[PDB]
RNA sequence: GUCUACGGCCAUACCACCCUGAACGCGCCCGAUCUCGUCUGAUCUCGGAAGCUAAGCAGGGUCGGGCCUGGUUAGUACUUGGAUGGGAGACCGCCUGGGAAUACCGGGUGCUGUAGGCU
RNA sequence: CCGUGGAGCAGAAGGGCAAAAGCUCGCUUGAUCUUGAUUUUCAGUACGAAUACAGACCGUGAAAGCGGGGCCUCACGAUC
RNA sequence: ACGCAGUUUUAUCCGGUAAAGCGAAUGAUUAGAGGUCUUGGGGCCGAAACGAUCUCAACCUAUUCUCAAACUUUAAAUGGGUAAGAAGCCCGGCUCGCUGGCGUGGAGCCGGGGUGGAAUGCGAGUGCCUAGUGGGCCACUUUUGGUAAGCAGAACUGGC
């Protein structure tokens, strides 16, 4: 297999798996959530994020290795069934390889060198989150250490940031505990449904 | 090597706009087209009988011939070296009037009316257009309200 | 009470579906001639499955529609052998119910040794005065909400008119 | 249980034209009936529109325009009681009379009522109004069938015969008039004029009076109210034709109107809607509060 | 012996050296492509004009000259 | 303030449900002898006028769904031209100009062209 | 009963189409003659294809109208 | 002043890239929550039973994470065409074998009256003959194949 040095930057347009590829090797990652998926939104208050600082490509094998490292550290730091990690980045760009002469000069040099697909990578932009972990209020240093351990395995340069949002929802942590008391947010498993005011009156009669 | 064709590369040019499919509106047929009027060309996909070439899409030209279901337009097509005045016979489904000529006619009517009206009064009215002149010296007012101070916000991720 | 909400049978469709085409299908067409007093029409081969011996463009079934007093009389003749027991699953959500019967000897037809043995489907559609809006061409319009027949209304009308009994499916 | 039409369906749904949604037009026959060849730049295309509704028949003549179909003249069926036909405002003879009235009114408005008198003696045969030299040309107009199925013996074709007898140069054929045999391709004008003069309805009335009195009492109730026997219909239309051809002009109706009342309910304003919403919100909690404390 | 296939480099300069001026616009451009019936009618109207022009137009010119 | 016939724009005017419709008109509706066509007068065609606004239709309502418009997103993502600007690169900042869209929120929901009947 | 195209339009795709260009029915060869101009690669040369006309004879519907091949983008060939 | 412009200004359309979206169409896509009409796999009352019950798979609903050069609601900048007058407008009268209710419409011709019509800059138009060329390369930026190349192949501009 080729190294990751030759498939680091974004030099070509996205080449996803569609009716035109007609052939592709399977990806390396199969699962993205490793913590307790059936956790409620009031279980894990805080959440971290691995935000990329460089616009590059991340390989699915690198994502797999990093999430394995993070899970291995987390299940030892805060024990099993006490966290929830998620790899937000999904690999869809398919990189192609051109095998060189199966060693003699009998075959063609560069005649018809479009090559065959080799694997799948994930394109990440500047400021895009790679991984995000939610835990209790006291596992801040544990999440930070797990994300630091995943940093040493991810290529390029990406930093760690503890978002002000509440868990995975798009709402802040300060305006969450007061907005969930009165009927404006409905917890539905790992997510929260935001009920607007521009609806039928039956949805409001069902509450309260 | 690029597969030159009559309708190559018009997938989005000759397609009908979103939520506007169906039969053609009947207002575009009752419009009058005489010889000498300046019109515009816009290819339509609803009908395929007398549609123009993909190179004349969005081109403006004058009419030189009129027939039953079509019009003849003289279009200035810029070939690699020079411009050719080409006569094209296109149906009325793809042709609409140009509002530039209508605005010019309205302006010339306003001018020949203003001059005819001001000739008696003897006032030399300035009917010739001009660019936007630099604004003159004006007096702002603060009405005792102190101007608000602006400060750049500190950086936050 | 209701000015013109009286329910009424719009039509009664009879259908005889046989397996193969030929003499048996022709006899199933002849029986409807004397049963309904009008020539039936053939329906043929919507698809091709070949799992029981049918192909594309092959005459399969015969059918017809009766309207008016003759339709009511044929429905009465069918409910006579049905003995006026209808199941709850016979009624559709739109209000149309069908029952189906055995071979037509019980309807009151003189048996012929040349015709054979055939039954029918006997599907009934109910209506109200004003359902012909969705059928005309000069102006088309939906029926509505309070005017369309419901599920319970069909069985209530049946029990009120023919004094039949509704059995749980 | 099963997927249905949803927000994604309504976001992509494109509505048809208004005149097509309720089914009043087709926009296919109109595209060929209204559009004028660009060689005739501003020459209008005159079309006579005949619509047979319940208890009425409306005949107009209109031409194309950007703002809307400009109608030059119009005739109706409720005017026949003023010309001498009180009963039967939707018969084939009524269609003939209203077509003749429309033609005569258009010609009298254009001043060409003297020339182009048309076929006065009704015989059932084709006329094919021709132009006369040294005089204004005949009014060339076309027909608008609309949504009705064009079948031999239609009231639209009856009005067409009335107009072509009144003097409107309209291209047509004799195979669509009543009396055209289906087995043979020949046409008979005697049966056509019998159907025009309204003799089939007279035969029906006589048959009912001979067989069943209850049928003659149920049907033709307005006929027996206006005591018009089947033998008088042969002369009543002959008299109505002469009356129409003698007085084709239409009088102007009284413009006097009365004060108007707010018969239809108006839309409540935003403040009223918001107050209704607030009342519905506030009076709901008290119900459950009372049910809990009680 | 592979060589360059097709480029349009250094072409706008060659065009702008001589000029890309518009075609010569002149009154009475042409009558080609016009409807043959319309052209026949125009020829007839042009050839039958002098029959009635030189008398009625002359009378009207004398009249308007007497007016002013 | 309204409808009918013919129409322009073609959802501000479509979809589901719930209320109102006086006098014309639209229609529902009653009947196959003539014109006409099907298995069936259901649909299309010549005869209506015994009842009805039940339906269509016309208005009103839904903290309605869609559609249009306006804020927020946001001078943000992008981009014309410039530098002997930074960085190893990936990329980024600056000067001179233009400037997007989804979430979120608020407001509306038919206007008119010709002929005609009413209060 | 719901059903805005989620089917079909001979075949690779794109565009387009709902009382329709889709299926069925009835008559039909305008898939026939003739001279020009114009569009498309273009040197603005030719072939191929295509557009709008005009002059005669016909098809079709009652009629306005449509038709001188396939709903459009390819399906084809100088001298002697 | 005729006229012209690798330009700007004013009106005017043309487009489907950048960006953005898929709780909007199509095709990919992770996880949770509720409802279960039905289907399939388990456990329970017990001669068996759509007589009843717990759970999983499947379906539906409202959300949720990430993408499309051969997807798109919406949609930039840059850019493409036209017009900014005397070859134009108002008035009157003739011709038509074109069209036609109409002295209707539309073209052509004649006759008299009225130029100051966005900024800036510049002298323009046209005919004939004609050598050399018909192997290119490099650079900012946008990009195709390639791991990459002082590699191969494109768009504007500049340079050798
Ligand atoms: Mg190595
Ligand atoms: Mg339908
Ligand atoms: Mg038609
Ligand atoms: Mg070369
Ligand atoms: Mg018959
Ligand atoms: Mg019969
Ligand atoms: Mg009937
Ligand atoms: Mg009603
Ligand atoms: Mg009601
Ligand atoms: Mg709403
Ligand atoms: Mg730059
Ligand atoms: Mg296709
Ligand atoms: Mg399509
Ligand atoms: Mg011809
Ligand atoms: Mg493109
Ligand atoms: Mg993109
Ligand atoms: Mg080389
Ligand atoms: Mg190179």
């Amino acid at each position: 297999r080729r190294p990751a040095r030759c498939y680091r930057y974004c030099k070509n347009k996205p080449y996803p798996k569609s009716r035109f590829c007609r052939g592709v090797p399977d990806a390396k990652i199969r699962i993205f959530d490793l913590g307790r998926k059936k956790a409620k939104v009031d279980e894990f208050p805080l959440c971290g994020h691995m935000v990329s600082d460089e616009y590059e490509q991340l390989s699915s094998e690198a994502l797999e290795a990093a999430r394995i490292c993070a899970n291995k550290y987390m299940v030892k730091s805060c024990g099993k069934d006490g966290f929830h990690i998620r790899v937000r980045l999904h690999p869809f760009h398919v990189i192609r390889i051109n095998k060189m002469l199966s060693a003699d000069r009998l075959q063609t040099g560069m005649r018809g060198a479009f090559g065959k697909p080799q694997g799948t990578v994930a394109r990440v932009h500047i400021g895009q989150v790679i991984m995000s972990i939610r835990t209790k209020l006291q596992n801040k240093e544990h999440v930070i250490e797990a994300l630091r351990r995943a940093k040493f395995k991810f290529p390029g340069r990406q930093k760690i940031h503890i978002s002000k949002k509440w868990g995975f929802t798009k709402f802040n942590a300060d305006e969450f505990e007061d907005m969930v008391a009165e009927k404006r947010l409905i917890p539905d498993g790992c997510g929260v449904k935001y009920i607007p005011n521009r609806g039928p009156l039956d949805k409001w009669r069902a509450l309260h | 090597t690029n597969t030159k064709g009559k309708r190559r590369g018009t997938r989005y040019m000759f397609s009908r706009p979103f939520r506007k499919h169906g039969v053609v509106p009947l207002a575009t047929y009752m419009r009058i087209y005489k010889k000498g009027d300046i019109v515009d060309i816009k290819g339509m996909g609803t009908v395929q009988k007398g549609m123009p070439h993909k190179c004349y899409h969005g081109k403006t030209g004058r009419v030189y011939n009129v027939t039953q279901h079509a019009v003849g337009i003289i279009v200035n097509k810029q070939v690699k070296g020079k411009i050719l005045a080409k006569r094209i016979n296109v149906r009325i489904e793809h042709i609409k009037h140009s509002k530039s000529r209508d605005s010019f006619l309205k302006r010339v009517k306003e001018n020949d009316q203003k001059k005819k009206e001001a000739k008696e009064k003897g006032t030399w009215v300035q009917l010739k257009r001009h660019a936007a002149p630099p604004r003159e010296a004006h007096f702002v007012r603060t009405n005792g309200k102190e101007p608000e101070l602006l400060e750049p916000i500190p950086y936050e991720f | 009470e209701n000015p013109m909400r009286e329910l009424r049978i719009r039509k009664l469709c009879l259908n005889i579906c046989v397996g193969e085409s030929g003499d048996r299908l022709t006899r199933a067409a002849k029986v409807l001639e004397q049963l309904t007093g009008q020539t039936p029409v053939f329906s043929k081969a919507r698809y091709t499955v070949r799992s029981f011996g049918i192909r594309r463009n092959e005459k399969i079934a015969v059918h017809c529609t009766v309207r008016g007093a003759k339709a009511e009389e044929i429905l009465e003749k069918g409910l006579k052998v049905r003995e006026y027991e209808l199941r709850k699953n016979n009624f559709s959500d739109t209000g149309n119910f069908g029952f189906g019967i055995q071979e037509h000897i019980d309807l009151g037809i003189k048996y012929d040794p040349s015709i054979g043995i055939y039954g029918l489907d006997f599907y009934v559609v109910l209506g109200r005065p004003g359902f012909s809006i969705a059928d005309k061409k000069r102006r088309t319009g939906c029926i509505g909400a309070k005017h369309r027949i419901s599920k319970e209304e069909a069985m209530r009308w049946f029990q009120q008119k023919y004094d039949g009994i509704i059995l749980p499916g | 249980v099963k997927v249905v039409k949803n927000k994604a369906y309504f976001k992509r749904y494109q509505v048809r034209f208004r005149r097509r949604r309720e089914g009043k037009t087709d926009y296919y026959a109109r595209k060929r009936l209204v559009i004028q060849d660009k060689n005739k730049y501003n020459t209008p295309k005159y079309r006579m529109i005949v619509r047979v509704t319940n208890r009425d028949i409306i005949c107009q003549i209109a031409y194309a325009r950007i703002e809307g179909d400009m109608i030059v003249c119009a005739a109706y069926a409720h005017e026949l009681p003023k010309y001498g036909v009180k009963v039967g405002l939707t018969n084939y003879a009524a269609a003939y009379c209203t077509g003749l009235l429309l033609a005569r009114r258009l010609l009298n408005r254009f001043g060409m009522d003297k020339i182009y008198e048309g076929q006065v003696e009704v015989n059932g045969g084709e006329y094919n109004v021709e132009s006369i030299d040294g005089q204004p040309g005949a009014f060339t107009c076309y027909l608008d069938a609309g949504l009705a199925r064009t079948t031999t013996g239609n009231k639209v074709f009856g009005a067409l015969k009335g107009a072509v007898d009144g003097g409107l140069s309209i291209p047509h054929s004799t195979k669509r008039f009543p009396g055209y045999d289906s087995e043979s391709k020949e046409f008979n004008a005697e049966v056509h004029r019998k159907h025009i003069m309204g003799q089939n309805v007279a035969d029906y009335m006589r048959y009912l009076m001979e067989e069943d009195e209850d049928a003659y009492k149920k049907q033709f109730s307005q006929y027996i109210k206006n005591n018009v026997t089947p033998d008088m219909m042969e002369e009543m239309y002959k008299k109505a034709h002469a009356a129409i051809r003698e007085n084709p002009v239409y009088e102007k109706k009284p413009k006097r109107e009365v004060k108007k009342k707010r018969w239809n309910r108006p839309k409540m304003s935003l403040a009223q809607k918001k107050d209704r919403v607030a009342q519905k919100k506030a009076s709901f909690l008290r119900a459950q509060e009372r049910a809990a404390e009680s | 012996a592979k060589s360059k296939n097709h480029t349009t480099h250094n072409q706008s300069r060659k065009w702008h050296r001589n000029g890309i001026k518009k075609p010569r616009s002149q009154r009475y451009e042409s009558l080609k492509g016009v409807d043959p019936k319309f052209l026949r009618n125009m020829r007839f109207a042009k050839k039958h004009n002098k029959k009635g022009l030189k008398k009625m137009q002359a009378n009207n010119a004398k009249a308007v000259s007497a007016r002013a």
